[PDB]
RNA sequence: GAUGUGUGCU
DNA sequence: TCTGAATCTCTTCCAGCACACATCAGGACGC
DNA sequence: GCGTCCTTCGGAAGAGATTCAGA
């Protein structure tokens, strides 16, 4: 199996799972460990947002592959936003400062 | 763009900014044409449009009306995903109590009225009242009246006073309570008190009352008044295949909410009756706390057939939630999956690529080439070319793949050589050729097993996985300085052959002149591979300063080894391939290349090793026949003794002689011992069974089977695998851990019985289930090691500390397990050490003392070195790289900016989850010890015996009555060469200072039944022991002897719970005996199991046992059974008896007797005397009335509890202390683990700091606050004139340790996120974003490696 | 036909392969030696004795 | 032609500012128009950066006095 | 298992002192369950379901 | 999308 | 008869990745 | 066929509530 950019989740905006649909593999939480592990900070920042939940820079990431250019301009992954409104749901008000 | 996130309790005014409208008709997509209801969950007015740009009733359709708002049906017409950042509200008829603030303990609500959780749940759920303004009666401002209460109260105080039931009257609870005059009235009370209960209940109300002034949070805003509602994108209702549509789980709960709702505002408009009302506004209660967080009360409800939905807290708590599911891991593009092969053609920084993977993952690269060249005008134009797939596309596949590394990682990701970078190799097929030499790192063997293949896009992530994540740097284990790209299991078999000899050839005669010239021979076939030649060769050497000068010499070689040494670099002796390499062998010469070479030698030299070792096991054809399998002739010979030794233990069993319990015992040490013996004697018939001629008479060689071949050259097998082919299966191990009574004596060469192999079942089906369902709670163990360690990286280069820990050879049983040099190596030493030239220095003071030092060290014979520690690192917020040592994957001092607490949680937690998915490869073998009885001194020197209290015995010798001595060999120099742990009521046959020759016993006893052997001499009286009550007594009338067995807590009635069954040894005149140089009587307990063969009143000698007790212990000792003590040290439990030590030196003695339990008083010589200890009737004291202790100095015996080391001896000794423990735990199962990372988790245990005195600083009494913020006020108080503040270090679990961090994220995202959430929002804590986790789940670069600077540049630009 | 790895044997006691491996080269030494004298058309005679 | 990187970690001795390093350097090879200083021999720009880097006429010092050189060379091209 | 009368031994980790305690279970093929248990202080208490 | 079952390698 | 010690009771945790299949989604009653 | 609707059962550990006992 192989997955380029192809169809993404509903609720939080990530890449779908399985080889019968156009699914990525997942990079798990004991795989974000061993990158920690290497200081790879950069490698770690585009697998959890420039290829995951973020979204504008996921397309734009894309246009510069495609534009000769190797350069991330990355954002705030969306099922970080999803945890927020989850968090907010309740009783709870959390935000992020300036 | 932001540096903090701030949680804290939401107001209902917030609640109602937040919204964008009011949903309230509980009516989702009408099930028609897929519109959204008036007011429903689903609202295009509300939240916002379903389709982009495009109003709904059909008013406005383009961009060229954005931000308008419709007037038909009132929807703004924006982008279509501004649905998922638009939330509602529901104004609920009545108020309503927040769930987490009620049934979280301790309850926030509970512990802010001053009222039992019992009381306000009733309160809530409409069950009593409570009495808000009481006013002129007798009833308080929190009394509880039920229904019958209630009707007197207004029958017979039927004034102005009102007493309501429900959340209303919690909610004028909260508002009506003054914060703080309750705080200061509280604080009075507290300063009155004097109970320790009272003080805490107190002062943690205090807290709550504190924390809830300082911040903006009000107690009246723990009750809702306003429902917030998610936004529809985050709760979506996905059409299926025909008109239903799915079942949401979080839907359906709004839709029971505001059906309650609803119900209860039309019945507040038509004047109900009071109960239906009160019972509508109980099922709202009910509906909004399974809505908040389902099943925290009674019953969680259920949707269809049986099953609980999940809540707004199930979907953000759990391992199926928003942390840990999608914020802590993320499924990635540009990712592949595939199986592997082998393909050994590579090379160490290649792979394989199948050429249709690398054509679907480096996709838009292709694209970006195909417009470049112009193949192609648009984005279509060259995806329908690479769909096509045409014969242009590979050239721009091979040009865009040529030095792009690819990242390979296996599922189980235990340390973090499980993911390294490739340059790939197209090639045709569908599976991922994977280099030989990397699959010893990653566990991956090639028998169906996955490798997942990522894509590094930026340049950044290239460099990063060119520079860092390269195979080609990987060749040292981040755990141990060990090489982990190791030749494994076949090129080791190939060395194993070629550098070998026997003692014949087609020439052996014959001397050559170089390496060149054993090739010719070897392939000319006119000279064996085993032959023994005189081959000239020039080796170099760099003993200058970098030069490699030849010397030429001829040496008495084989052939195998000249034509090895053809890839050997220039630069090492040859006194490494002449010899028969095993697989540690080249493991040592690998590092021996890496040491004195360097990378890029030793990639080039693993390499060439291996493609050697593949061709010349090819040209050898080891195979493994069914002759290969000697079965030696005289295994049942051995079978027959064992079994009449077990015939004779049965018959000394049944007579009376034992217990059923060490029956048990002793036939598991005989069988234990049988199999041994068989195993050494198949040993001795396969190792050396090769007679041949010397071209004259016979002679004796190592054999060339090839059993024994990849037995002895470690490719894959060892003793007990090998033995249980042609030796004995031995005995089993079942599942709990009991070994097996009856063993098995055939071997995999013969059959097996119907019956034996039911009996091998039992281990073989132990061995399978073991890693299934117990590498569960070692892959826990890493987790939350992981998750306590991730924020430690190193900040500093040196601190300037003289501090640090004392290493020295562990010899703790048997010989040097750990010499100097293996704990030692790489790390910054502490004071300059002292050769035996004592007053000149060896090594200065802040040396990174490598391989040349250890030499150094070693030339000079030290024994102890005071090496620097991390525990005792003075940086603040992380390590120095001095005060860490090593990298220990590199051999150079750890860089600036390395996240070394999660290299160290990996290396400690996965030896064990490895080697517990590794227990069936033994098949089921019981793996036990032999139960060593004797003392047996190997080398020469005399004795000194340490912390013993010994007596005479009856022959004249020395008997031990002391629990933790130690018998250590001393020898003629005055440095220990051999150490040995005696027990309890050990017989010696020799003493302490006297020198043994090398080869005798000295200490000899029972493995099992340790006595409770006395000191003095008399009668013995059975006191406060009747039969029935606390003994099981059974006589044998014909000799008219008693043995009685006392029980234990078990069978022991309650009535007789406090008689205390023991032995008085008493004179002929009934007058109390003293132990010598005490005034206390011989007074011995007896414990639980225990039996005696003696009869009541008779005399007795010095130092002979009264009474013994069985030991029971039994289990298969592997790394399952055997790692809740890795758990249990690094959480910090509290053993059953703690060892009772010295809380302050002083002089020693008894005051007040028998307060329950026995009392002691310490008084120092000078100082104040206040310490008074409470002993139980337990244990005895080893301190008598009149001697001398120190602090940390142990009263009683037993295991030592982890906390009173470190409140006592300091920090130093805890950590050694769990480092040994650890360490011995690990060394066991012939785990290597570097001291390092023990250390470091150590470390990040040790961060909480209790107050002792404010002093001039800011802290609190007994506030818990963390050890860094103490030591920088302190530091910065006394740079003036102001004092500090004194504290006391704390010890907490890996668990709490990590619960109780000072960022909430973490805490949050690891364990009890709603607990700890509730804990953030009341104290409307601040998360500054400062460790790992934090970072990745905010979605930044982590602070630990290459973006360490870049976090350093942010931090200090603000 | 296909060339498999000594060392796996050892390693994991499933010397059952190896017996099988052997009993097969003899069930398949036997098939050849009736193969052996049936393409050359022999008696039955021969067949039967054998 | 890059296998290992090790002798431009002894160039630049932290192994984590090399690759901000190497990387600023081939973010300057690709997007603008700076061509090597070294003869590339068809290799991608991470690659020819490392080799740079390991050649010795390159640092994160000479980088950022390069790159201010230029700066002002643009500034006085300003008029 | 079988429907009847099992007499389950509950043995060890329990009140922490080491007493084994006793319970008896009456498991139905169709109905409610009437386990019998001991106490640390050995006295019988019944538990439905 | 969630459940339920089976399965592969650790 | 007040206050530590013990016991009782409630709570939270129990490895990773991947593949295949089916089933659900209101089903009762009015129309 | 459309369609509105309103069981019990593991197991170790820790915290916080009772409850004992003992001076
Ligand atoms: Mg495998
Ligand atoms: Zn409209
Ligand atoms: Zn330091």
């Amino acid at each position: 199996h192989a997955r380029s950019t192809g169809s993404y989740s509903l609720v939080t905006q990530q890449p779908l799972g399985g080889k019968a649909q156009f699914g990525g593999q997942r990079f798990g939480e004991m795989e974000v460990w061993a990158l920690e592990a290497y200081g790879a900070a950069y490698t770690l920042q585009e697998m959890l947002t420039v290829k995951s939940d973020d979204v504008n820079g996921r397309t734009k990431m894309y246009k510069n592959i495609v534009d000769g250019n190797h350069q991330m301009e990355p954002g705030m992954p969306e099922s970080f936003n999803v945890l927020l409104k989850e968090i907010r749901s309740l009783g709870i008000n959390i935000e992020l400062e300036d | 763009e932001f540096d903090a996130i701030k949680i804290a309790l939401a107001s209902p005014d917030m609640i109602r900014s937040w919204s964008f409208g009011e949903v309230k008709k509980p009516e989702t997509i009408n099930y028609r044409t897929f519109k959204p209801e008036r007011d429903g969950l689903f609202c295009a007015r509300i939240f916002g449009p379903v389709k982009d740009y495009e109003c709904l009733c059909g008013k406005y359709k383009r961009l060229k009306h954005r931000g308008v708002i419709c007037e038909k049906c009132g929807v703004e017409v924006t982008q279509t995903k501004v649905r998922r950042e638009r939330m509602g509200h529901i104004e609920l008829a009545s108020p309503t109590a927040h769930i987490w603030f009620l049934k979280s303990l301790p309850s926030r609500i509970g512990l802010l009225l001053d009222m039992p959780l019992r009381d306000i749940e009733r309160v809530l759920y409409f069950e009593s009242y409570v009495v808000i303004e009481g006013g002129m009666t007798n009833l308080e401002r929190q009394q509880i009246l039920t229904e019958e209460q209630y009707l007197d109260a207004l029958e017979e105080f039927g004034d102005e006073f009102d007493a309501k039931m429900g959340a209303e009257a919690i909610q004028a609870l909260l508002k009506s309570m003054d914060l703080e005059q309750e705080c200061e009235q509280l604080r009075e009370e507290l300063n009155e008190t004097n109970s320790e209960t009272k003080r805490k209940k107190l002062t943690k109300r205090i807290k709550l009352l504190e924390a809830f002034v300082q911040s903006g949070n009000k107690p009246e805003w723990m009750i809702l008044t306003v429902l917030p509602v998610l936004p529809p994108d985050l709760r979506p209702l996905v059409p299926l295949d025909g008109g239903r549509f799915a079942t949401s789980d979080l839907n359906d709960l709004y839709r029971r909410v505001i059906n309650r709702n609803n119900r209860l505002k039309r019945l507040l408009d038509l004047a109900a009756p009071d109960i239906i009302v009160r019972n509508e506004k109980r099922m709202l209660q009910e509906a909004v706390d399974a809505l908040l967080d389902n099943g925290r009360r009674g019953r969680a409800i259920t949707g269809s057939n049986k099953r609980p939905l999940k809540s707004l807290a199930d979907m953000i708590k759990g391992k199926q939630g928003r942390f840990r599911q999608n914020l802590l891991g993320k499924r990635v593009d540009y990712s592949g999956r595939s199986v592997i092969t082998v393909g050994p053609y590579l090379r160490l920084h290649q792979c394989g690529l199948p050429k249709k993977m690398a054509l679907e993952l480096f996709k838009p690269f292709i694209y970006g080439k195909l417009e470049l060249r112009g193949l192609a005008t648009t984005i279509k134009a060259a995806k329908k070319m690479v769909e096509r797939e045409e014969a242009v596309v590979w050239d721009i596949l091979d040009e865009v793949i040529r030095e792009h590394p690819v990242l390979l990682n296996r599922a189980p990701t235990l340390h973090r050589l499980g993911i390294q970078a490739f340059e790939p190799v197209l090639i045709e097929g569908k599976a991922i050729q994977l280099h030989p030499l990397v699959c010893a790192a990653y566990n991956a063997d090639f028998d169906g097993d996955q490798m997942a293949v990522h894509v590094p896009l930026t340049l950044e992530a290239q460099l990063e996985a060119r520079a860092l994540m390269m195979s080609t740097n990987n060749i040292l284990s981040p755990a141990n300085g060990e090489p982990i790209i190791v030749p494994s299991q076949d090129v080791v078999l190939g060395l194993y052959y070629m550098t070998r000899d026997c003692v014949n050839a087609k020439g052996e005669g014959m001397v050559l002149t170089g390496p060149k010239e054993a090739e010719r021979l070897y392939r000319s076939g006119l000279a064996s591979l085993h032959a023994r030649v005189k081959v000239r060769i020039t080796e170099y050497e760099k003993d200058a300063n970098g030069e490699l000068v030849a010397k030429t010499s001829l040496k008495d070689t084989t052939v195998g080894r000249a034509i090895l040494w053809m890839i050997v670099p220039k630069g090492l002796p040859y006194s490494i391939v002449n010899q028969a390499l095993g697989k540690k062998a080249i493991s040592k010469m690998l590092n021996t290349c890496y040491r004195i070479l360097g990378l890029k030698p030793t990639v080039i030299f693993a390499d060439q090793i291996m493609y050697t070792g593949f061709a010349y096991a090819a040209r050898s054809g080891a195979s493994v026949g069914i002759d290969d399998m000697v079965i030696p002739e005289k295994k049942h010979e051995i079978i027959s003794e064992a079994e009449a030794e077990v015939a004779e233990i049965q018959e000394q069993f049944q007579s009376g002689l034992v217990t059923a319990g060490e029956r048990y015992n002793k036939v598991i040490d005989i069988w234990a011992a049988a199999n041994d013996r068989v195993s050494k004697a198949m040993m001795d018939n396969l190792q050396t069974e090769t007679v041949i001629n010397r071209d004259g008479q016979e002679e004796k060689q190592v054999s060339f089977n090839s059993i024994y071949m990849m037995a002895d050259s470690g490719a894959r097998g060892s003793a007990a695998q090998i033995r249980q082919l042609a030796g004995m299966r031995g005995l089993m191990a079942k599942p709990d851990g009991s070994i097996i009574e009856t063993p098995i004596t055939a071997n995999f060469r013969e059959g097996l019985n119907v019956l034996q192999y039911f009996i091998s079942t039992h281990g073989a089906r132990k061995g399978l289930a073991d890693t299934a369902l117990k590498t569960a709670n070692s892959g826990y163990l890493t987790r939350r090691l992981v998750d306590v360690a991730q924020d430690l990286v190193v900040t500093e280069d040196d601190c300037g500390t003289h501090e640090g820990i004392m290493m020295t050879p562990v010899i703790e049983g048997g010989d040097v397990k750990e010499p100097l040099r293996d704990r030692v190596l790489g790390r910054v030493t502490a004071e300059d050490v002292l050769k035996p030239g004592t007053a000149d220095i060896l090594v200065p003071r802040n040396t990174l003392l490598h391989e040349q030092w250890c030499d150094l060290l070693e030339e000079n014979s030290v024994d102890a070195v005071k090496v620097r520690s991390v525990v005792s690192c003075d940086t603040d917020f992380g390590v120095c790289a001095h005060c860490y040592g090593r990298d220990l994957a590199r051999g150079h001092i750890i860089n600036k900016g390395e996240a070394i607490g999660v290299i160290a949680a990996q290396s400690i937690g996965e030896p064990g989850t490895q080697l517990t998915m590794r227990t069936f490869h033994i098949g089921g073998a019981a793996s036990r010890a032999a139960a060593e009885s004797s003392i047996q001194v190997k080398n020469k020197g005399s004795i000194k015996l340490s912390n013993v209290k010994s007596v005479v015995n009856s022959s004249g010798k020395l008997v031990i009555t002391s629990r933790n001595t130690e018998l250590k060999l001393i020898d003629e120099f005055g440095r220990t060469k051999e150490s040995y742990k005696v027990p309890y009521g050990a017989v010696l046959a020799k003493g302490d200072g006297e020198q043994v020759a090398g080869g005798e016993t000295v200490a000899n006893w029972d493995p099992h039944t340790m006595p409770v052997i006395t000191e003095v001499s008399g009668f013995v009286r059975f006191t406060d022991m009747i039969d029935g009550q606390t003994i099981t007594r059974q006589t044998d009338e014909l000799t008219g002897l008693s043995s009685l067995v006392v029980l234990d807590s078990a069978e022991r009635t309650a009535g007789g719970k406090d008689l205390r069954p023991a032995l008085k040894i008493v004179d002929a005149q009934g007058n109390d005996v003293l132990i010598p140089g005490t005034d206390m009587p011989a007074q011995y307990f007896l414990p639980g199991k225990a039996i005696v063969q003696l009869e009541d009143g008779v005399q007795i000698s010095s130092g002979d046992t009264l009474a013994r007790i069985p030991q029971e212990s039994g289990g298969t000792k592997d790394i399952t059974g055997g790692l809740p003590r890795v758990a249990d040290l690094f959480e910090a439990r509290r053993p059953k008896e703690p060892a009772i030590l010295a809380e302050i030196s002083g002089i020693v003695s008894f005051g007040k007797e028998t307060k329950g339990k026995r009392r002691l008083v310490i008084t120092p010589v000078d100082g104040s005397d206040p310490y008074e200890e409470m002993i139980p009737k337990w244990r005895q004291l080893n301190v008598f009335e009149g001697e001398r202790v120190e602090r940390g100095d142990v009263i009683s015996d037993g295991p030592e509890a982890p906390h009173d080391i470190l409140r006592l001896r300091g920090v130093h000794a805890v950590t050694r202390y769990i480092v040994n423990e650890v360490q011995d735990v690990y060394r066991l199962q012939g785990v290597k683990i570097n001291d390092k990372h023990i250390e470091v988790i150590v470390r990040q245990m040790l961060r909480k700091a209790t107050i002792v005195n404010a002093g001039s600083s800011d802290f609190l009494e007994g506030e818990q606050v963390e050890y860094s913020r103490v030591k920088i006020a302190n530091r910065e108080l006394e740079a003036n004139g102001k004092v500090g503040a004194t504290y006391s270090r704390d010890l907490l679990g890996i668990t709490k340790a990590s619960l109780a961090t000072e960022s909430f994220i973490s805490a949050a995202s690891f364990q009890e996120t709603t607990r700890v959430l509730t804990e953030a929002a009341v104290a409307g804590k601040r998360d500054e974003l400062r460790g790992l986790k934090e970072n990745v789940i905010v979605g930044r670069l982590i602070p630990a490696g290459t973006g360490y600077a870049y976090h350093q540049d942010r931090m200090r630009r603000r | 036909d296909i060339v498999l790895n000594p060392l796996g044997v050892p390693s994991r006691m499933n010397i059952g392969q190896i017996l099988e491996t052997h009993l097969g080269m003899a069930a398949k030494g036997i098939g050849d030696k009736i193969n052996a004298m049936l393409k050359q058309q022999q008696e039955v005679a021969k067949l039967r004795e054998f | 032609a890059r296998v290992t990187v090790q002798d431009a970690v002894e160039k630049i001795g932290n192994r984590f500012d090399l690759v901000l390093v190497a990387a600023r350097r081939a973010r300057q090879m690709q997007v603008g128009g700076k061509d090597p200083l070294v003869p590339e021999e068809n290799d991608k720009t991470t690659v020819i950066a490392l080799r740079e880097i390991e050649e010795g006429l390159i640092n994160n010092q000479i980088l950022d006095v390069r790159e201010r050189q230029e700066q002002q060379e643009q500034e006085a091209a300003e008029l | 298992r079988s429907p009847g009368v099992f007499f389950d031994s509950d043995k060890g980790k329990t009140h922490s002192s080491g007493k084994v305690l006793y319970n008896a279970r009456i498991i139905p093929y169709r109905g409610s369950w009437l386990d019998f248990e001991f106490d640390p202080k050995d006295n019988l208490f019944v538990r439905i379901d």
